[PDB]
Parts: C-alpha cells; sequence; structure tokens
RNA sequence: GGCGACACACGUGCUACAAUGCCCACUACAAAGCGAUGCCACCCGGCAACGGGGAGCUAAUCGCAAAAAGGUGGGCCCAGUUCGGAUUGGGGUCUGCAACCCGACCCCAUGAAGCCGGAAUCGCUAGUAAUCGCGGAUCAGCCAUGCCGCGGUGAAUACG
RNA sequence: CGCCUCCUAAAAGGUAACGGAGGCGCCCAAAGGUCCCCUCAGGCGGGACGGAAAUCCGCCGGAGAGCGCAAGGGUAGAAGG
C-alpha cells in the first residue's frame, strides 16, 4: 500500500442498539449503530412488527350474518 | 495477513458447504471472492464544485482505501462533459480490506438501507459476478450526517471466481447476503 | 386556528366539543 | 358510515334474488335500483345490473370490493373531458 | 438515521421532534413518551442514548411508519383504482373524492390553473 | 339519476400566512332568543362524536349555558414553525326507509398552497370601523363560512 | 490561375480537357527528445441518481477506434493512451 495517503484501518468495535456487538476493524475505534444484522426485521425470522394483517379485509369484515334467514 | 469474521466464516462453514451442495473435484474449482470494486457515479462535480475530495474522503473512510479519479472518456455536449473531466472516484477492494468492508456491509449497511427488504436475487452477472446500487452514503457506519454535504450513492461490483450465476449465488448467500427472492 | 378541528378554537368555532375541547 | 349498532344494509327484495339463486344453482343478471345497498359475501361471482339513472350496468362483484354500496361501480354521469 | 429511518431534529423537545417522523402526530408522541417514561420536555440533544433505545425501540414496534405506511396507504388507492368505485375513479383523473365541488376550487387536488379561452362577446 | 359535473372565467365570503401570535391548564364579566315523539340538569360507559341511565321545567322558577376576546400561570423561540389546516388513507358516531353519486360530526395518521398579494378595487365619521363570542328563523339531518339579530372590547381621521 | 489528396491513368514512372470529388495559406512548449508502462471502437450481460450515450464490473471483440485539420497510404510486435 502507499504511504502517507490511506487511512489506518484499526481493530474496532461496533454496538447495536440490540445490544448486538460487532468485533471488526474500521477507521474508528468504537461505532453505536441504530440497527444490525441481529435484530433486523427482514433478518429475524420474519419478525412482521405491526403488520400481521395481509391485509386484512374485505370480507374479514364480518360482523355480522346477523341479516337474517 | 489478519483475522476478520467473514473470512473465517468463507473457509470453516461456506467452503465445506459450496463442496457439499455442488461437489467440486478440486480444491480451486470451489468458488472465491476475487475482488470488489466501488464506484461513485459522481459527475455532479463535471464544472460546480470542481473538485469533490470529500466523497474521496468519505469513501476512504469506509473502505480504508483512497479511491483514483476517473475520467471523461469522451465530450458529450447534453450532459454538459468535456473529454477528460473528473467524474468518478473508483477503489479496487482485494483481500483483508474486501473482507472488512463485505463485513460491515452485510452486518450493518444493508440493515440501515431505508426500507430494506433484501436484495435482488437478478442482479447477478450472469457470469458469477454481482452489483448493487446505493444512493446514500451514510448507511456506513463509519460516516454520519453530521459530517455529510449531500448524499452520494455508489455502484459496488462483487466479483468471484464461479462460473455461472447458481455458483456465485450460493457463495453470496451462504456468506451472508440477503435476497428478497 | 378557526379552520383547525384538532384545537379548541377550532372546536369553538365549528361549535362543537370532544377530546380537544371538552365539556 | 351507517352506525354498526344498526345492521349492515341490504334492500332484502334484491337479497332474496339472490339467495333464491344460490339454492337453484346460479347464475342470472340481475336488475336492481337498489345503488344504496351494500355489497354482500353471497354475492361474489354474480353480475349484478345495477341502474345508474338511464341504463342497467353491468357489474361483476368479487371479494376484494365487498364493503361497497353497488352504486360505486355504477357512476352517473359521462365526461370524457373538455375540448 | 436515528429513528424511525429518519433523524428527528435536535434543540426542540421529544414531544415535537417525534412528529417530525412519518406516523407520529403530537397524540402518538405523547403516548409513546409516557410508555417508555421520557420527559416530553426534553431537548433531542439532552436524551440518554438508553432514553433514545427505549424511546426508538417502542416507536417502531407499535405503530407502521415511514415507508411502510407510505406503502399501506398506496396499496389502499391501488386497490380502489382496481375494483374499481368512484372514489378509485377520483383517483385516476386527480380529482376530489370526499364530495367537493369542482366548478370551482379543488385546486390542491388539480393544481395550478390551466386557463383556456373563453366565449367571445359581439361587437 | 340530475340540480352537487369541471380545461376554465367572475362576484360575494370563510380560514390564514403568525410572537400585539399559537398552544395547554386555571379563572372571570353579556344580551337577545329558543324549548312537551322539546330543552335536557346530574350519574355512569367511551380519548371522543355519542350511548345508557335519569331528575327539573308546560318555564323571570327547569334546561340549552360554556359566553369568547379578557385575566393568571407555564410552554413554543422566528423556523413553511407547536404558524396554516387544505388534501388523502384508516377507524368510528348520529339523523334517516336509505348517506355510492351526495350528510354533518369524532378520533389516529396525513400536514398542500400560503412569508401579506400585479393592473385594479371595497367598507366605515363613534360606541362607528376593527375584533370577539352568543341566539334564532328554515330544519329529520345538513354541506350556515349565508341571513336576520344580540351583546363584549373598542380606535384612527376630517385641513379643506 | 500556387499547393495537398483521390480518381480519370490503359497493374513501373509520367500523362490532358472550362473531366469527376475534396482540402491548404494553419497549428503544437507539448502535439517535440528519450526511458518506462499501458491497448481500442463496438456488442451482449450486470449496476443508485443515469438517459441511445457520463463513470463501474464481466464476457466477446485483429483492429472496423485512435493518430489536431482533406484524402490516401501506414499503423496496437504503435505512429495510439
Ligand atoms: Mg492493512
Ligand atoms: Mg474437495
Ligand atoms: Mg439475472
Ligand atoms: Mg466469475
Ligand atoms: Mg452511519
Ligand atoms: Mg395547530
Ligand atoms: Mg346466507
Ligand atoms: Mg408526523
Ligand atoms: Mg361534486
Ligand atoms: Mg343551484
Ligand atoms: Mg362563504
Ligand atoms: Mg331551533
Ligand atoms: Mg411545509
Ligand atoms: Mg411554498
Ligand atoms: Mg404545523
Ligand atoms: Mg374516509
Ligand atoms: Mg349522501
Ligand atoms: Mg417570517
Ligand atoms: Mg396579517
Ligand atoms: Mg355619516
Ligand atoms: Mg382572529
Ligand atoms: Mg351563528
Ligand atoms: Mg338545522
Ligand atoms: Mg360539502
Ligand atoms: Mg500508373
Ligand atoms: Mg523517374
Ligand atoms: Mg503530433
Ligand atoms: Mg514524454
Ligand atoms: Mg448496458
Ligand atoms: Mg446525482
Ligand atoms: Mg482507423
Ligand atoms: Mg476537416
Ligand atoms: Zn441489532
Amino acid at each position: 500500500m502507499k504511504e502517507g495517503i490511506h487511512p489506518k484501518l484499526v481493530p474496532a468495535r461496533i454496538i447495536c442498539g440490540c445490544g448486538n456487538v460487532i468485533e471488526t476493524y474500521s477507521t474508528k475505534p468504537e461505532i453505536y449503530v441504530e440497527v444490525c444484522s441481529k435484530c433486523h426485521p427482514f433478518y429475524t425470522g420474519q419478525q412482521r412488527f405491526v403488520d400481521t394483517e395481509g391485509r386484512v379485509e374485505r370480507f374479514q369484515r364480518r360482523y355480522g350474518d346477523s341479516y337474517r334467514k | 495477513p489478519l483475522d476478520v469474521a467473514l473470512k473465517r466464516k468463507y473457509y470453516e462453514e461456506v467452503r465445506p458447504e459450496l463442496i457439499r451442495r455442488f461437489g467440486y473435484q478440486n480444491v480451486w474449482e470451489v468458488p472465491r471472492l476475487e475482488k470488489v470494486v466501488i464506484n461513485q457515479g459522481l459527475g455532479e462535480a463535471k464544472e460546480d464544485a470542481r473538485i469533490l475530495e470529500k466523497a474521496a474522503q468519505e469513501l476512504a473512510l469506509i473502505t480504508g482505501q483512497k479511491p483514483a479519479v476517473t475520467r471523461a472518456k469522451k465530450s458529450i455536449s447534453n450532459f454538459k462533459l468535456r473529454k477528460g473531466m473528473p467524474i468518478g472516484l473508483r477503489v479496487t477492494l482485494r483481500r483483508d480490506r474486501m473482507w472488512i468492508f463485505l463485513e460491515k456491509l452485510l452486518n450493518v449497511a444493508l440493515p440501515r438501507i431505508r426500507d430494506f427488504r433484501g436484495l435482488n436475487p437478478n442482479s447477478f452477472d450472469g457470469r458469477g459476478n454481482y452489483n448493487l446500487g446505493l444512493r446514500e452514503q451514510l448507511i456506513f457506519p463509519e460516516i454520519t450526517y453530521d459530517m455529510v454535504d449531500a448524499l452520494r450513492g455508489m455502484d459496488i461490483a462483487v466479483v468471484t471466481t464461479a462460473e455461472t450465476d447458481e455458483e456465485a449465488r450460493a457463495l453470496l448467500e451462504l456468506l451472508g447476503f440477503p435476497f428478497r427472492k | 386556528g378557526k379552520g383547525d378541528r384538532r384545537t379548541r378554537r377550532g372546536k369553538i368555532w365549528r361549535g362543537t366539543y370532544g377530546k380537544y375541547r371538552p365539556r | 358510515p351507517r352506525s354498526l349498532k344498526k345492521g349492515v344494509f341490504v334492500d332484502d327484495h334484491l337479497l332474496e334474488k339472490v339467495l333464491e339463486l344460490n339454492a337453484k344453482g346460479e347464475k342470472r343478471l340481475i336488475k336492481t335500483w337498489s345503488r344504496r345497498s351494500t355489497i354482500v359475501p353471497e354475492m361474489v361471482g354474480h353480475t349484478i345490473a345495477v341502474y345508474n339513472g338511464k341504463q342497467h350496468v353491468p357489474v361483476y362483484i368479487t371479494e376484494n370490493m365487498v364493503g361497497h354500496k353497488l352504486g360505486e361501480f355504477a357512476p352517473t354521469r359521462t365526461y370524457r373531458g373538455h375540448g | 438515521a436515528r429513528i424511525a429511518g429518519v433523524e428527528i431534529p435536535r434543540n426542540k423537545r421529544v414531544d415535537v421532534a417525534l412528529t417530525y417522523i412519518y406516523g407520529i402526530g403530537k397524540a402518538r408522541a405523547k403516548e409513546a413518551l409516557e410508555k417508555t417514561g421520557i420527559n416530553p420536555a426534553t431537548r433531542v440533544k439532552d436524551l440518554t442514548e438508553a432514553e433514545v433505545v427505549r424511546l426508538r425501540e417502542y416507536v417502531e414496534n407499535t405503530w407502521k411508519l415511514e415507508g411502510e405506511l407510505r406503502a399501506e396507504v398506496a396499496a389502499n388507492i391501488k386497490r380502489l383504482m382496481d375494483i374499481g368505485c368512484y372514489r378509485g375513479l377520483r383517483h385516476r383523473r386527480g380529482l376530489p373524492v370526499r364530495g367537493q365541488r369542482t366548478r370551482t376550487n379543488a385546486r390542491t387536488r388539480k393544481g395550478p390553473r390551466k386557463t383556456v379561452a373563453g366565449k367571445k362577446k359581439a361587437p
């Protein structure tokens, strides 16, 4: 590598909100992150968050079969 | 060389699985990473702010490697482009620095992507290489909102020894590339 | 403002009550 | 919308036409002036001719459009544009 | 991108700052801070990362926001068009959907006035 | 079904572009009217529109009722904002045989134009103008920001 | 009306007509000397903004690119970068 022009990569530890910790190399010694692979909804199982809905509609409507027979 | 989590994972976890999936007879037949090439298409810096060392330095922060410039191959009237104008930054990552960059990319960068729901299964070379495009550079851990003048995106080329799409996909998948389908 | 239903002043203007203007 | 304390509304004189059909084995084209009726799960697969004020507009009904009125699918005015 | 996908403005209060997220009005702001126990009056600059992640974790899991909400709103409009009710037809031509008059006004939906020649008078 | 259309054009208005302001809480001071399948005290369920209860009054007695600007306390800090509240998604409520075309509300979310308006043009000489709320007639409900009224606060200027 | 290129020109050179077609009257301090290194246009496939065409990756691609300007000759085993 060329002297003088590159930034040093040093041992570094990246920390996520989910308490995840990543041992890697960076220009910065310590870095704090909002999300990571370990806790990201798409990555973790299928952690479908708020939306179980699919979607619901339309005739989950029901409520009911009250109109007479 | 040094120990990086993703590199070790390739040798002890990914390599045996690939032999299992595809049954290579030679230890070299099995897929490898050759290099990763990053490109900031830019040209927003063609005339205005005729030099953006900012994009270079910030790209230098992410990769640990100072990018080299790319200049226009020909003049183009419509793009307001004169031949030889500085209109891009490209950096070629090999060996350890490739692993380290791919490692953070898979672990933190891609998850930071807005409304991210996996990569594109169709973006494969046909010849067993892959490309993906980013629109924001703040997606990387060592780049923050405070340090940025404007959003710059990039193009990423991951180049493998695999002959085919099928082999390269298994490699990138086994390594931890999250695909939408 | 008076055209904002989601406020006290607005509910007054429209002469109605609710969460934002109780009685 | 209609208070759910009250019942979901259909004219009954149209519903009975549909239900009699369900038994004998559907279908038949159904002529109705009940734009005001709600679309109801028993109506799926049918085609009901809503009257827009001038003509009976054939309307095929599927699940994606259950919660609506029949008149919602037979627009009363014709526009095309200006000039 | 602090939370949810957006960077809420420092030097303003949390209850206000949360509103800058697509999907949080003032009402959901008050309730989220109560439910996680953070002062509504504390400047964003002055939050412990403990407060930050606690507030963050709640907000993203409790409600669907930003892109996902926009997508869900988009699917709804798309549904109306495809069926396609009168409501759906209105979205096609970009007219009002809720029974407003169109002889005048409606500029928010219709956009800027495209002036056109009128009818001439005699001499 | 339509009178509710919409590339457009005009009139009369409503709401604003903000700090002499906006918001939340607390606390005052009117007048003229209306009211027996009517006004509805108060209790409880609902964040709420409302709903179930349920007294009083044929009403200078009972109720619509809180007047609002104001006053007190705190928040916002000049930002298309805690200014503005259009538009749109979703979920509810009530009248009604029935709210698709085409009702008014309530709630969550959305949070557009608008930074004081070209040529031009309107009203008002005092409790007036400005500003603030209240009632009624029509009426099941209501597209009333309209109309006819009622008080609260309260100017500037007229040489000629 | 002088000069350059092609054809006419009859496979050496040369060869005319108010024959058929173009160009020159400059330019470059690097566009010159030398050493070292490098290889095109185009096509398909892949890739944020990004397009027929900017920059990035892969495969094919002997020269169809380029060599300041006309044309011809030459030329990547370089005269091109
Ligand atoms: Mg190194
Ligand atoms: Mg082997
Ligand atoms: Mg493919
Ligand atoms: Mg390959
Ligand atoms: Mg970052
Ligand atoms: Mg407001
Ligand atoms: Mg049945
Ligand atoms: Mg918001
Ligand atoms: Mg209309
Ligand atoms: Mg009329
Ligand atoms: Mg008006
Ligand atoms: Mg009355
Ligand atoms: Mg704005
Ligand atoms: Mg603007
Ligand atoms: Mg606002
Ligand atoms: Mg709606
Ligand atoms: Mg209606
Ligand atoms: Mg200003
Ligand atoms: Mg003003
Ligand atoms: Mg006078
Ligand atoms: Mg005012
Ligand atoms: Mg009134
Ligand atoms: Mg009425
Ligand atoms: Mg209306
Ligand atoms: Mg010869
Ligand atoms: Mg000779
Ligand atoms: Mg030369
Ligand atoms: Mg040289
Ligand atoms: Mg291509
Ligand atoms: Mg760009
Ligand atoms: Mg050539
Ligand atoms: Mg030339
Ligand atoms: Zn994580």
